[PDB]
């Protein structure tokens, strides 16, 4: 049972690392978009 | 009990990092080959061909890329409420009313789609059901209880017991030793996949629980009800964490998803339309709209290439 | 463009077949079996004719009809009935004698009034069927009807008891000019009770034919 | 009267793109009664597009023979549309059991292809038989035929265009219509009945009185020997009969999805639905 601000870290840190390799967040371009 | 290790909120950690903003996302392609009602939906792992099922008795596996069709099983019973798809693509399974998990094997002679295996044992209908691997499957029921199950012989693996009400959905962690579910006793269970125990319990919704999905890294998890609230825990410290509330939605939630990514967070509502949440910042960052009826089913691929979503008007659209 | 032509072309066999498999769904009529306790799905399916749910295929006058009870479901109906929408009318099976037992009528309406107002069952008629009457006047004559309800059902007659119990049935809906409700005295005669099955879904048909013909 | 014919387009032309531009998107063509009242549609723009042209508005003797035609196919095709659908909607009630086999796009799609061929089939006399008198109009063209069958071809041109004017659809309209209200009294429900009965008698009497106006001046037009011809001083007064009456039977094409389309209860549920 670890504290939320320790649990809060990992999830932001989680999300900072995938951050740039993200195709919803960050758009794709077209012909690298299949769709 | 455990209030001792809530030292903090996460929005008051997460008040210093910049807004995602009110992103934009459109329509690429909708699929409209069903004519019944679309309860179910599910991403396969190559990103490729995604499978849902209608109530006319048809589970069509639709080709994104493409646009196409690339199965079509005819179903027993024509009531379906859930769908899943192998990690290893071969087998697609698919629930309903009957409390019969009918499982399909893709690859067969002459591309004739067979029953791989008949599933038999809840009392419950049939809820959830999600594929640990190709050998094995889980399968969520309205008996209160979900089991896990084996493909060659049938039997009773492993059943969880600990729910007082009938369990909606569930889903799969990544590292897949544990899954957690939701039942419509406001209440989420955590189980392992090798113990079938009850590490810790979640809850803190006002109503029914219909949406279970976990975070990418497999350390938490968002719940959605039909309080009007979008509720994400985290098997660590297990409390609540960021529920996400609105004033303007008074309706409730029908499927959670999260991007591979995890920053930003989908929910489906039963507004005729579905709801892009930020998974950080609790901001309605984007909302995207035009299904005809209200949205059913909502996913994200493993590799966060595009987003579908199943309304009950018998169209699939995918969302980039 | 070999590869991409033939998935085309397999796909559009795939449309084709579920033309006419989904339109057998249009011949066919879907009908919802309802009750309290055992007495659902009891009459009609007694007819020598042809696990969560079971499912009765039988054609009357050249007409198929797909009936279906949810008896053996004993899960919360509030997270399932909105998966019946759309069925072309529900059949309610109701035992006339069930109210001097352990009150089961009070949970007939309680089971029928959130079934009729339901919001996913606004344009669904209800074919409800008063089962039981053969020994239903025995019943009154052994003990009076006053025991269930505080009205009494005029003089303890079976000529208005049952008469009384039908509108007490056909006035706890709010929506009487969105859907009409039909209700049969079942008989000892399988041909008599189908007959108004026949009749009732045919006025279902012509109803809902003319919101699409624009009558309505 | 100029006014008139901008009055036509001003509700008429897009009103029945509307009903298209609904059905596509929403409809989906899920039912099959749905593609009886989109190829009306095309029928009745058909006859629309006629009317800017019909009034010299600006190829002598090319266009015109298209134009003439684009008037009877147009016509036509929207005159025998509105018996298929009171065929369909006499089917779809007295026999119900009938007509769930028997309503299906398959068939509806091949009826209304035969329905379209019969129409330029009926038509194609009047396209043989146009020449323009005067090129400098440009838009003056007529039926013109030899004159040894002068008489033959003047008759059975008229013989046609009455009989499957108004007493082929009407017989139609009281024969279907009258099997509908034996087959809708026993309803139930008064109130829904009310507004129901007295809707279809508007579809019957409304033909009545924006096609039987032409037919009324044409027998008379075309059969001189009974009054036309005795008198000679009403000639001139029904110089512009004829043209009064197009109005009003152009205005019978602009009026069907007022009567057919936008009277069904769940067809405004889809429009406040597409206007978003």
């Amino acid at each position: 049972r670890i504290k939320v601000s320790k649990a809060a870290a990992d999830l932001m840190a989680y999300c900072e690392a995938h951050a740039k390799e993200d195709p919803l967040l960050t758009p794709v371009p077209a012909s690298e978009n299949p769709f | 009990a455990r209030k001792a290790c809530a030292d903090a909120t996460l929005s008051q950690i997460t008040n210093n990092i910049d807004p995602v903003g009110r992103i934009q996302m459109r329509t690429r392609r909708t699929l409209r080959g069903h004519l019944a009602k679309i309860y179910a939906m599910h991403w396969g792992t190559d990103s490729r061909l995604l499978v849902s099922a209608s109530q006319d008795g048809k589970l069509i596996i639709w080709d994104s890329y493409t646009t196409n069709k690339v199965h079509a099983i005819p179903l027993r019973s024509s009531w379906v409420m859930t769908c899943a798809y192998a990690p290893s693509g071969n087998y697609v399974a698919c629930g309903g009313l009957d409390n019969i998990c009918s499982i399909y094997n893709l690859k067969t002679r002459e591309g004739n789609v067979r029953v791989s295996r008949e599933l038999a044992g809840h009392t419950g209908y049939l809820s959830c059901c999600r594929f640990l691997d190709d050998n094995q499957i889980v399968t969520s029921s309205g008996d209160t209880t979900c089991a896990l199950w084996d493909i060659e012989t049938g039997q009773q693996t492993t059943t969880f017991t600990g729910h007082t009400g009938d369990v909606m959905s569930l889903s799969l962690a990544p590292d897949t030793r544990l899954f957690v579910s939701g039942a419509c006793d406001a209440s989420a269970k955590l189980w392992d996949v090798r113990e079938g125990m009850c590490r810790q319990t979640f809850t803190g919704h006002e109503s029914d629980i219909n949406a279970i999905c976990f975070f990418p890294n497999g350390n938490a998890f968002a719940t959605g009800s039909d309080d009007a609230t979008c509720r994400l825990f985290d098997l660590r410290a297990d409390q609540e964490l960021m529920t996400y509330s609105h004033d303007n939605i008074i309706c409730g939630i029908t499927s959670v998803s999260f991007s591979k990514s995890g920053r930003l967070l989908l929910a489906g509502y039963d507004d005729f339309n579905c709801n892009v949440w930020d998974a950080l910042k609790a901001d309605r960052a984007g909302v995207l709209a035009g299904h005809d009826n209200r949205v059913s089913c909502l996913g994200v691929t493993d590799d966060g290439m595009a987003v579908a979503t199943g309304s009950w008007d018998s169209f699939l659209k995918i969302w980039n | 463009s070999a590869e991409d032509k033939a998935a085309v072309e397999r796909s559009k066999m795939i449309d084709r077949n579920l033309r006419e498999d989904g339109e057998k769904a249009a011949r066919e009529v879907k009908l919802l079996l309802l009750g309290a306790g055992e007495s659902g799905k009891c009459t009609i399916v007694k007819q020598m004719k042809i696990t969560g749910i079971v499912e009765t295929h039988f054609t009357f006058k050249d007409l198929h009809f797909k009936m279906f009870d949810v008896t053996a479901q004993r899960s919360e109906r509030k997270k399932w009935i909105h998966c019946f929408e759309g069925v072309t009318a529900i059949i309610f099976c109701v035992a006339l004698s069930d109210y001097d037992l352990v009150n089961r009528m009070h949970a007939s309406m309680k089971l029928f009034d959130s079934i009729c107002n339901n919001k996913w069952f606004t344009d669904t008629s209800i074919i409800l069927f008063l089962n039981k009457k053969d020994l239903f006047e025995e019943k009154i004559k052994k003990s009076p009807l006053t025991i269930c309800y505080p009205e009494y059902a005029g003089s303890n007659t079976y000529e208005e008891a049952a008469a009384y119990i039908q509108c007490q049935f056909e006035d706890l809906n709010k929506r009487k000019d969105t859907k009409e409700i039909y209700t049969h005295f079942t008989c000892s005669t399988d041909t008599k009770n189908v007959q108004f099955v026949f009749d009732a879904v045919t006025d279902v048909i012509i109803k809902n034919n003319l919101k699409d013909c624009g009558l309505f | 009267l100029p006014p008139l014919y901008s009055l036509v387009f001003i509700f008429g032309f897009v009103g029945n793109m509307l009903v298209i531009l609904i059905l596509i998107n929403c409809k989906r063509l899920k039912s099959m009664t749905d593609i009886y009242l989109l190829n009306l549609a095309i029928s009745d723009l058909f006859f629309l597009l006629t009317v800017p042209f019909w009034a010299h508005y600006a190829f002598g003797n090319t266009m015109c023979q298209l134009l003439t035609g684009l008037y009877f196919i147009g016509f036509f095709s929207g005159i025998f549309f509105i018996i298929l659908l009171t065929i369909d909607r006499y089917l779809a009630v007295v026999h119900a059991v009938f007509a769930l086999k028997a309503r299906t796009v398959t068939f509806g799609v091949v009826t209304s292809v035969i329905t379209w061929v019969v129409a330029v089939f009926a038509s194609l006399p009047n396209i043989i038989f146009t020449r323009s008198q005067k090129e400098g109009l440009h838009y003056t063209c007529s039926s013109h035929f030899p004159y040894s069958q002068y008489q033959f071809w003047k008759n059975f041109q008229t013989l046609k265009i009455v009989i499957l004017g108004l007493v082929l659809p009407l017989l139609v309209m009281v024969i279907c219509y009258s099997g509908i209200l034996k087959t809708l009294l026993r309803c139930r429900n008064e109130k829904k009945r009310h507004r129901a009965v007295r809707l279809i008698f508007t579809i019957m009497i409304v033909y009545f009185l924006f096609w039987a106006p032409y037919n009324i001046v044409l027998l008379l037009n075309t059969f001189q020997e009974f009054f036309g011809l005795n008198n000679c001083s009403s000639s001139n007064r029904l110089d512009q009969a004829m043209q009064v009456t197009e109005t009003l039977g152009m205005t019978h094409c602009c009026i069907n999805p007022i009567i057919y389309a936008f009277v069904g209860e769940k067809f405004r549920n889809y429009l406040l639905v597409f206007f978003q």
